[PDB]
């Protein structure tokens, strides 16, 4: 079952190089019956594609980035990557790559899409606060405050917990820092025999942070 | 380069309903067209290939048809989990281009929001500020109202608003309110209330506490 999963950091200067690489697993990136692109999402908005390349080298870009725009292929090493040069705000999008078959218009399967902010501001470490449950059912949450860029990953009892979970999405503040607020509802029963962890991470800032909610 | 107008931007059906969405191409594509799917925080997943050959898994519900410049995605009976944004993909003359996306939303029954305070913890308070979260939990419509009261004054420009889309099960939203204060300020008040009207409750429901307790 082939899988992809790329890399490179989510905070890029303008006027620098954006990178990122895909790894292939479970299958090879030799393979004369696929082609592998890049496609990227600006927050909020659609989808573009920049290009894609096959394991011999060959390349097809999206014209309207070809000058800014390189894509090479690692088959020794399974990978195949993107650079984009001199990014700018506009470039701040979330990044895609995926298998792909052409002629069809077949994208399968697909990266997870990794988050780039183009941006001059320095990297900021999230504070975690408890929103501590107090009362059948009862909720009860964190508070990820002040944090960038953008993503924060929330779960719960290192993903134990996923039903009933709300995490909400994030708000920027008036500094200019964002901040957000994940929520679960549990059994009240449950409160002083059930332990509730939310774990915040923050790859931008290698930032991990596990608090326990009690009720106060 | 190839246009593709989707169409159209969004719409809200009920379960059980057909739901369609069409694409045009600027001029003619033979069937290189795909049909793809985007739930929220997640990557698309390819539902149909060469316009109307449905991909492996997906469920039999969906369907694709045309030729050349008319391109129709259907639906045929609406699931909550469907809630997601659908963009169709051209890929001829090898120059890739998407529609602008369909946003379907699912049409369900009035279902009135709990609402949950939360006072600001104690470690926050040591860096100066309060803030001061409601919580209103699986509520529809999407339509609601929040205000914050401190000693039963309105509040104004201190708090913001988030809400989470769609839930893939139940159909329903959830909101969080976030007051934000000063610690300064938080210890002049005693009692913190939140006021939620919406379409599902008979009256405005207030939930608050009193600093202390």
């Amino acid at each position: 079952q082939l899988q992809l999963q790329e890399s490179g950091p989510g905070l890029v200067k303008p006027s620098e190089t954006l990178s990122l690489t895909c790894t292939v697993s479970g299958g090879s990136i030799s393979s004369s019956s696929y082609y592998w692109g890049w496609i990227r999402q600006p927050p909020g908005k659609g989808l573009e594609w920049i290009g894609s390349i096959y394991y011999s080298g060959s390349t097809y870009y999206n014209p309207s980035l070809k000058s800014r725009v390189t894509i090479s292929v690692d088959t020794s090493k399974n990978q195949f990557s993107l650079k984009l040069s001199s990014v700018t705000a506009a470039d701040t999008a979330v990044y895609y790559c995926a298998r792909e078959i052409t002629m069809i218009a077949w994208f399968d399967p697909w990266g997870q899409g990794t988050l780039v902010t183009v941006s001059s501001a320095s990297t900021k470490g999230p504070s975690v606060f408890p929103l501590a449950p107090s009362s059948g059912t009862a909720a009860l949450g964190c508070l990820v405050k002040d944090y960038f860029p953008e993503p924060v990953t929330v779960s719960w009892n290192s993903g134990a917990l996923t039903s009933g979970v709300h995490t909400f999405p994030a708000v920027l503040q008036s500094s200019g820092l964002y901040s957000l607020s994940s929520v679960v509802t549990v059994p009240s029963s449950s409160l002083g025999t059930q332990t509730y962890i939310c774990n915040v991470n923050h790859k931008p800032s290698n930032t991990k942070v596990d608090k326990k909610v009690e009720p106060k | 380069d190839i246009q593709m107008t989707q169409s159209p931007s969004s719409l809200s059906a009920s379960v059980g309903d057909r739901v369609t969405i069409t694409c045009r191409a600027s001029q003619g594509i033979r069937n290189d067209l795909g049909w793809y799917q985007q739930k929220p925080g997640k990557a698309p997943k390819l539902l149909i290939y060469a316009a109307s050959s449905l991909q492996s898994g997906v469920p039999s519900r969906f369907s694709g048809s045309g030729s050349g410049t008319d391109f129709t995605l259907t639906i045929s009976s609406l699931q909550p989990e469907d809630f997601a944004t659908y963009y169709c993909l051209q890929d001829y003359n090898y120059l890739l281009t998407f529609g602008g996306g369909t946003k379907v939303e699912i049409k369900r029954t009035v279902a009135a929001p709990s609402v949950f305070i939360f006072p600001p913890s104690d470690e926050q308070l040591k860096s100066g500020t309060a803030s001061v979260v409601c919580l209103l939990n699986n509520f529809y419509p999407r339509e609601a109202k929040v205000q914050w009261k401190v000693d039963n004054a309105l509040q104004s420009g201190n708090s913001q608003e988030s809400v989470t889309e769609q839930d893939s099960k139940d159909s329903t939203y959830s909101l969080s309110s976030t007051l934000t204060l000063s610690k300064a300020d938080y210890e002049k008040h005693k009692v913190y209330a939140c006021e939620v009207t919406h379409q599902g409750l008979s009256s405005p429901v207030t939930k608050s506490f009193n600093r202390g307790e």
